[PDB]
């Protein structure tokens, strides 16, 4: 896993700071609140999360854990 | 100032307190683990009535019996009210208690935290063996019924 | 509402009692447990719960609550 | 037991559940007067860092002080509207303690009570000086930003 070397920013300058999300520890199986939220305005229908590396990588999967304890919040796609 | 004193005194009436409750509760331990398994043994002697004494007597009592098997269901029924709210605050407890666990490991108190997991450990133990003895029972007596058909 | 005066039954013979689904309260909001639950074999895809009432009624919207707490067990269609 | 103790069993799993949701509720709303405090300290903290640093303004910084007090108003009318509704939360906490202590007497807790009437006058006191303390920390911001004219 090479997400914790990145930085991660996002274009909606609103947003708060989601560098929680690279930890390499999952948080906790049914823990009480979402390690990054993003509220959405009402006109606004795509979020944007951009991942920098510092050098190239071989990129194979992609692993996108959503809030497990309120899944409603999971994005559609 | 420190509010250690407060805080000690305070856990002192409550310690107090909780032994008397603690003596009380191993008493009324006694008391309800001795009227799960009268319930129990009553649910399953009556299951036994009903399957294996059936045409051996003759009519006046077998009409007897059928009214007792009606009567003592209902009373049965009217008995067994009182042990759907056992689940639903069984329910609350559990989650009050993983509730207590998650807030003293978040508050940090090393005490109040094996307290509280030790009370949700400690609770689902006692609940889940009364409930070990029911199924028990249960589990024999599907025994019983499984060796009698075969 | 005419959920509470019919009655519901399924083509599963292993399916809970469903009874409790026609009530008019709901129950606790995060408990452990949903008020129905149906356990899927491996080749099973679609499970059937068919209300019956006493009399015909001109239906108009039919209102499905999932299990707030899991979202996952939520049924996909 | 009885109809009445029935229906104080009730009560004690209705307020078991809703003291549960108090206490998630209260813990909220100590953890955001402690954000509350600590976001106008740390506001405060770089105001006064920036102060020590006079001298050799520059651009970057000046410009960085200019966002400060742009976010700093927006902060002001945030501040107040949240404290107006932490004060509005901390009322209906208070109301839904008010019921749980009602049952709870109706009961017969005497220990429990004792207890709570000494973490009611504690935490009286410690909000008291507290919430003394982050008005006085707001009012001598607006102060400051009125006399920054001269």
């Amino acid at each position: 896993n090479f997400a914790p070397l990145g930085t991660i920013t996002s274009s909606s300058p609103t947003a708060q700071p989601a560098e929680v999300l690279l930890q390499a520890t999952p948080p906790h199986r049914r823990a009480r609140s979402a390690a990054w939220s993003y509220i959405f305005l009402p006109e606004e229908a795509w979020c944007d999360l951009t991942i920098h590396l510092p050098a190239a990588v071989l990129l194979k999967e992609i692993h996108i854990q959503p809030h497990l304890a309120s899944l409603a919040t999971c994005p559609s796609s | 100032l420190s509010s250690e004193a407060l805080m000690r005194r305070a856990v002192s009436l409550v310690t107090d307190s909780t032994s008397t409750f603690l003596s009380q509760t191993t008493y009324a331990l006694i008391e309800a683990i001795t009227e799960y398994t009268k319930a129990v043994y009553t649910l399953t002697s009556l299951y036994r009535q009903y399957t294996s004494l059936l045409g051996k007597m003759n009519s006046e009592e077998e009409d007897e019996v059928w009214q007792v098997i009606i009567g003592a269901r209902a009373e049965m029924t009217s008995k067994h009210q009182e042990y759907l709210k056992l689940e639903t605050t069984w329910m609350t407890a559990v989650g009050l208690s993983e509730m207590a666990a998650e807030a003293a490991y978040q508050t940090g108190a090393d005490q109040a935290s094996i307290t509280a997991r030790n009370h949700i450990q400690l609770v689902k133990l006692q609940v889940e063996e009364v409930h070990q003895l029911s199924r028990k029972a249960e589990t024999k007596l599907a025994e019983a019924q499984i060796e009698e058909l075969r």
